[PDB]
RNA sequence: AUCAUUUUAAAAAAGCGUAAAAGCUUAAUAUUAGAUAAAUUAAUGUUAAAAAUUAAUUGAUACUUAAAUAAUCAUAGAUGAA
């Protein structure tokens, strides 16, 4: 490669540094999958008035945004800047982080629903939030992200983890909640899959499942296949 | 805001100190570009150099390089004729570097050091003819301010502290004794 | 020790033969016709704006009778303007003693230069002149290319008869209409615009020869050998023309402002071919005998029109059937 | 003259190189002596088996000048003999049945090492993770057997 | 930017001339028969080189004219005391031609007369299917060159007729 | 030539060229590749 | 897809630089910085190039030449050309001109003499 | 966060009397209650407070 | 099937091309010259260091997502601009 290969087996040894270090990273966000930072984001704004209309926002190029709210808490719609918005997007954590507006002296802690965009002009209609308040239930979306196992003896070989399910909706009641949801499918198999109550048992104290949103407990979110060539053999014969 | 006009030079570096020093600079921007703005243009007429001494401690959390150099590029003119301005240098000197992160990706080779020795070679001077003139109090802070400025020139100084400690061995503070104990120990990079 | 650069260090320059050293007995036009050399470009490259000249464009004259004399120049402001006011003073409207009623009308028309006129744009070119002559087919369309050369009157006096009311004392008015193609008009009493033939001599700028030698400068030479013809002007030579623009120390640099300056000037040679003359070219003559280019006597009809018996080599006479020269001289 | 017209790929036993017409459609209109040709290669491998198949390369020139250049034996060909098949799978990576072990791969990597220009600045590592590549594309694998093979000639087009 | 290139001969030798007042800059060339002057803007700078006899400009003033500026500038001073050059050929059965003096007679085929009379210009035969044309002007040239062409050209089929020495032919299959 | 309001590229080596008013495609390699816009 | 059956030929129009060399001499000065590497991209242009295009005859050098006052392009033409060319203030682009005022004039030289120094129209198509 | 990977941990020492002995030569930036006579009463009055309280509330505000 | 090596870089190839071969060009890339990379916000008071700083914006250039505005063209009938 970039060097000669006589140059390189001189420092074949060197390449330890290569890999020692993708255990670092790899490893680290393995583990950080589930956990927020603990970095506080603040959004400038202004209020709403019946004077600034759409179209005359969308010449200036700032944008509506609108607050859902929750059991007896008002909705709250407010204006900013397009810019601000993709911002949002682009962390990582957008899913599920928590976002100020500060407007004058007040914040509005919100989350990040979704957006909608005009389709055939491709410009920022609004920009869509839910509201968070500590104390009270709160919609947000767990995602699951399975990490991988080389212990078990059945998924290290020709079968196949299926994610029927990318993440749970529940309901939180206090500051800090998780980002994620890492599983460790060691103990499982063909014969047990997991289910959402095997998750149900172990959460914090602060949550609970969104049982409005969800079927049933004993529905299943990873399944896992019968070996390849017990089925190719009996494929075959 | 009122009355910015009003006030003399210093008497706006000491909002700058009292505000910024801590965590949340409790002043808005505009109040401080206002600061930041005048001062950059009235240079010529702080008198002092003590008075560059609390102007360069209270600004030092300045993200744009540009004005430092216009502090040391005047420190370069006024040149100092007693030996607690030395001090009053090198200790300020010390906390109030400009980090190497907030510098460019792309920029001359160890440009950080080139604005160092524009000082140390204007001070190495007054420190080196009267460093026999030194007290308890002065005492400690060149210890720290060599320290934490990675050289190993500054051994005359050092010499003319080595006689001094010892005669005053038992009548110092329990202050004095520790810095001493910590400045010795790394004096000259880590040796 | 170090790199410094060099003073007087420059080879000869291999000189290359003459035609003369090489084409002897032949025509001596070949290696005098020069290269052709277009002046418009200059002009804009080089940055020449003429200075804006206003002359006059019209003019009123009273006399101690009632009557009136309104004059123009059609060679100083476009047709349509030039003719609207004439509807506008033709009739008295001016005039604060106007009755449309009246059959009686003192005011009177002069037009001069009539051949060189206005006209802002490429409508010169495109625009046309429609009419019908009572039969069928008909509808005979005309250019202005054929008015503004042949016969530019009817045009000033038609398009005047557009402007007019429609009614019966039009007549009696444009019976009171005159019109010139030269400069003057022969009536005797009244002035006459004064015409601009001048030219602006652009010669100061490219030319030593119109300043005094001990205001200029010279920056650079090329040889030890001094012309006699500059003699009297200083030599300051710069140490700055020969370093390129890199090693001096101002460098014109792109950047978020100049190319915001660069669009600026881009639009602006844009919204210059707008504000351009066009003009009619003249019909074209072909005579060879005219030209210095070369030609065909295709035909035999070529040579009684034009007389070229003699440039057609006879045919009793040899010929020449190869010139190769090996040895090229010095 | 010494400007390249021309690049082809070859395969030839090492002493019956003979005018073959089944050669002499890519030799032919470069107008090479297929005879002065085969001669000059016979004569280089005298010190080979006749059995075996070879491939050459051929940088056919503008004024139909001719540079030989000898290469071993086609990689695929080689494990054919130890694995004793002629033909392989249709399907690579689903359907692995094949094995050799590692101690004739640093066996045969020397083969391709002593003689092939391209491999004179490479190590064995290198040469012997390029054909378990090519083994994955064939339904080969790399597996430890104590036993030896018996002979086996398989085909090649010439 | 496009920094644009001017270049000199060796015959010629050159000057420029500035104020003390360094608001006009000028530039003098002189030969032994000729002599041309011509300014420059305050917007444009110029650097020099006598080891090429190139001078380079750049142009604050973004005006694309200057491309054209140059091949008139640089060509109008290779047209003293150097020709420009060209060469016509043709390949058939029933073609010639015959030259006499500046008058070439060409025969290709037509009922009519083909004669080439040329004005102020060089033509020197060197073989029967070849001939070179001299002049100062590279556009007169064309102009000469060209009529010669537009009697018989290159069949898009066979390479058949006339043509220059150095151009662009197209050929097409035919008659397989 | 034909006429094709909407103009297209065929091959890479098409290109555009506008004299005036009038606009059309050229080719240096298949000259039936050329057209106007009308 | 579909296959062209117009053929452009563009072999007559080809006009390298250094095709009426006999020799070069390159000369380089260790103290130059930007005469040594304008240098060195012309001597690759010599002989990394393709030798149709060149005489047979033509053989470029390089030298270290430490006394020189700058570092120098020599050449040498057919018909008695012969130049030199320092390079610590050039580019390589004001030097091609320069080649080109001499390719252009040896063919008027040598094409009056009767020789054919031009390519085959076969040679490159577009 | 960055910070914890880049902060000189400021207990085991009485910190603000030793860090303010340091600075001490620079005059103008010495606080003096007195200087403002017409709240001293008033702001002295709140310093009570906080060391008098439980816990140690302004002793654990740097540190 | 998409492995692997030599390379400063080079796809079991995104395409043209061949009876099959050969041959041509892009992606990826080097030498040389010219040449864009400029402005800012928020943090732990002061002590680690032959050494290392996070979250984030605007803007110049190229690739990329694409839309909008403005002008031009988008053939015309039958007594004569209509
Ligand atoms: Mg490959
Ligand atoms: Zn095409």
């Amino acid at each position: 490669t970039i060097v000669g290969s006589q140059f390189d087996a001189q420092t074949e040894h060197v390449n330890k540094l290569a890999l020692d270090l993708a255990n670092k990273k790899y490893r680290k966000m393995a583990l950080d999958q589930a956990v927020l930072r603990k970095e506080k984001v603040v959004v400038p704004a202004e209020f709403r008035t019946e004077k600034d209309s759409l179209i005359s926002l969308k010449k200036e190029l700032r944008s509506p945004v609108y607050i859902k709210g929750h059991t007896g808490i008002p909705d709250v719609d407010l204006i900013a800047d397009n810019r601000q918005v993709f911002s949002i997007r682009r962390r990582l954590q957008f899913q599920n982080q928590s976002f100020y507006f500060k407007v004058g002296n007040e914040e509005f802690r919100c989350t990040y629903d979704h957006i909608q965009i005009h389709p055939m002009e491709k410009w920022l209609v609004y920009s869509k939030y839910r509201r968070y308040v500590v104390g009270k239930p709160n919609s947000i979306f767990l995602p699951i992200n399975i990490l991988p196992t080389f212990q078990n003896n059945a998924i290290v070989r020709g079968s196949e983890i299926v994610q029927l399910l990318d993440g749970i909706w529940v309901n939180s009641y206090n500051d800090e909640y998780p980002h994620s949801i890492v599983i460790d499918p060691e103990n499982l198999s063909k014969i047990r899959p997991l289910r959402i109550g095997d998750i149900h048992n172990f959460l914090p104290d602060g949550v609970e499942i969104d049982k409005t949103k969800c079927l049933s407990l004993h529905q299943k979110v990873i399944k896992i296949t019968g070996d390849k060539e017990r089925k190719l053999d009996i494929a075959l014969q | 805001m009122q009355s910015i006009h009003h006030y003399p030079v210093m008497e706006l570096v000491k909002m700058r100190y009292a505000s910024c020093a801590l965590s949340p600079k409790s002043l808005s921007r505009d109040c401080l570009k206002a600061i930041h703005d005048i001062v950059f243009t009235e240079l010529h007429n702080v008198p002092s150099v003590l008075d560059l001494s609390h102007l360069l401690f209270a600004f030092r959390h300045i993200n744009s390089l540009k004005y430092y150099n216009l502090i040391l590029d005047e420190i370069c003119r006024r040149p100092i004729k007693t030996l607690q301005e030395a001090i009053a240098l090198l200790f300020v000197f010390s906390h109030s570097l400009f980090p190497n992160y907030k510098r460019k990706e792309i920029r001359e080779k160890d440009q950080d050091l080139k604005e160092k020795h524009k000082i140390v070679d204007h001070l190495a001077d007054a420190l080196a003819n009267n460093a026999k003139q030194i007290q308890g109090d002065d005492f400690v802070r060149v210890l720290i301010g060599l320290n934490n400025l990675q050289l190993t020139t500054f051994k005359d100084v050092l010499t003319h502290i080595e006689r001094y400690i010892i005669k005053n061995i038992d009548t110092l503070d329990a202050f004095q004794t520790s810095n001493a104990l910590y400045g010795f120990s790394k004096a000259n990079n880590n040796a | 020790s170090v790199w410094k650069n060099p003073t007087n260090y420059l080879p000869e320059k291999a000189k290359f033969p003459s035609p003369k050293e090489l084409f002897p007995k032949d025509n001596e036009n070949s290696w005098k016709t020069l290269n052709d050399l277009t002046p418009s470009l200059f002009k804009d490259v080089q940055g020449f704006k003429e200075k804006q000249v206003q002359r006059a464009a019209y003019m009123q004259i009273a006399k101690p009778n009632g009557q009136m004399y309104h004059i123009f120049d059609a060679s100083k402001m476009p047709l349509g303007r030039m003719c609207q006011k004439i509807a506008f003073f033709l009739q008295g409207k001016h005039r604060p003693t106007f009755k449309n009623c009246d059959q009686v009308t003192y005011d009177n028309i002069i037009v001069v230069n009539a051949a060189n006129i206005m006209l802002t744009g490429k409508k010169a070119l495109l625009k046309t002149v429609k009419y019908h002559t009572g039969f069928v087919g008909g509808l005979k369309e005309k250019s202005y290319k054929f008015f503004l050369t042949e016969k530019p009157e009817q045009l000033v006096f038609y398009c005047i008869s557009k402007m007019l009311p429609k009614n019966l004392k039009r007549r009696d008015l444009l019976k009171k209409v005159e019109i010139y193609r030269d400069f003057q008009h022969e009536k005797q009493g009244l002035p006459n615009f004064v015409p601009y033939t001048e030219k602006e001599t652009f010669d100061q700028y490219f030319n030593p020869f119109v300043h005094n030698f001990e205001d200029l400068v010279i920056k650079f030479q090329s040889s030890k050998e001094t012309p006699k013809e500059l003699e009297g002007i200083k030599k300051e030579i710069d140490p700055e023309i020969t370093l390129p623009f890199n090693q001096r120390s101002k460098i014109f640099k792109l950047n978020a402002h100049n190319r915001r300056v660069m669009k600026q000037w881009k639009m602006y040679y844009r919204r210059l071919r707008r504000y351009k003359v066009h003009k009619i070219k003249a019909p074209k003559n072909r005579d060879p005998n005219l030209s210095n280019k070369s030609f065909m006597i295709t035909s035999d009809r070529q040579i009684k029109d034009f007389n070229l018996h003699n440039r057609i080599v006879p045919e009793e006479v040899p010929e020449d059937d190869d010139e190769i020269m090996r040895t090229i001289p010095r | 003259m010494a400007e390249i017209k021309a690049i082809i790929n070859l395969r030839l036993l090492a002493g019956i190189a003979k005018p073959n017409p089944k050669m002499g459609q890519s030799l032919g209109p470069l107008g090479i002596n297929m005879m002065h040709f085969c001669k000059d290669f016979n004569a280089a491998t005298a010190h080979i088996r006749s059995d075996i198949p070879l491939r050459v390369q051929v940088a056919a020139k503008v004024d139909r000048s001719y540079s030989y250049i000898i290469k071993p034996p086609e990689t695929s060909w080689l494990i054919k003999k130890v694995i004793m098949k002629e033909k392989l799978t249709q399907y690579a990576g689903h359907v692995n049945l094949d094995y050799i072990d590692v101690r004739y791969v640093y066996e045969i990597a020397k083969i391709k090492k002593e003689i092939d220009i391209d491999f004179k600045r490479a190590t064995l590592e290198s040469i012997c993770n390029c054909i378990i590549g090519q083994c994955n594309s064939m339904g080969v694998n790399v597996s430890i057997i104590d036993e030896k093979p018996k002979p086996f000639n398989p085909k090649a087009k010439v | 930017m496009k920094r644009n290139i001017l270049f000199i001969p060796f015959n010629i030798s050159y000057s420029y001339i500035e104020k003390n007042n360094n608001t006009v800059k000028f530039l003098y060339l002189y030969n032994n028969d000729y002599f041309f002057s011509i300014n420059f803007n305050e917007k444009q700078s110029i650097v020099i080189n006598e080891d090429t006899n190139t001078i380079v400009v750049e142009t604050r003033n973004f005006n694309n004219k200057i491309n054209l500026f140059n091949n008139e500038f640089n060509k109008f001073i290779y047209s003293w005391d150097n020709f420009f050059f060209n060469k016509i050929k043709f390949t058939g059965k029933g073609f010639k031609w015959k030259k006499k003096e500046t008058n070439l007679f060409l025969f290709f085929n037509r009922a009519h007369k083909c004669f080439f009379i040329g004005n102020n210009i060089i033509l020197k035969r060197l073989s029967k299917s070849k001939v070179i044309l001299l002049k100062n002007n590279y556009n007169h040239l064309i102009h000469d060159s060209i009529l010669v062409r537009t009697i018989r050209s290159n069949n898009i089929f066979t390479k058949r007729g006339l043509r220059f020495s150095r151009q662009i032919i197209l050929k097409k299959k035919g008659k397989t | 030539m034909k006429i094709k309001s909407a103009l297209k590229k065929y091959c890479q080596h098409c290109y555009i060229v506008k004299r005036g008013k009038k606009v059309m495609i050229k080719c240096k390699i298949d000259p039936r590749h050329k057209q106007r816009q009308g | 897809g579909k296959k062209r059956r117009v053929q452009v030929f563009t072999g007559s129009m080809l006009q390298p630089l250094y095709r009426y060399l006999l020799s070069a001499k390159i000369g380089v000065n260790p103290l130059d910085l930007h005469g040594q590497n304008i240098a060195k991209q012309i001597f690759l242009k010599c002989k990394q190039a393709r030798p149709k295009y060149l005489q047979n005859d033509f053989n470029a050098t390089l030298v270290q030449d430490n006394e020189a006052p700058a570092s120098y392009f020599h050449a040498k033409f057919v018909n008695g050309y012969e130049q030199k060319w320092y390079l610590h203030k050039s580019t390589e682009e004001e030097i091609n001109r320069n080649l080109k005022y001499f390719n252009y004039q040896i063919e008027m030289e040598r094409n009056l003499q009767g020789h054919d120094d031009e390519y085959e129209d076969e040679e490159t198509q577009l | 966060l960055q910070k914890e990977l880049y902060f000189h941990h400021r207990n085991g020492k009485h910190f603000f009397e030793q860090a303010d002995r340091k600075i001490s030569f620079l005059n103008q930036f010495t606080p003096q209650i007195e200087k403002v006579p017409e709240l001293a009463e008033t702001l002295k009055t709140i310093l009570k407070i906080a060391t008098e309280s439980e816990g140690s509330p302004l002793k654990r505000a740097g540190i």
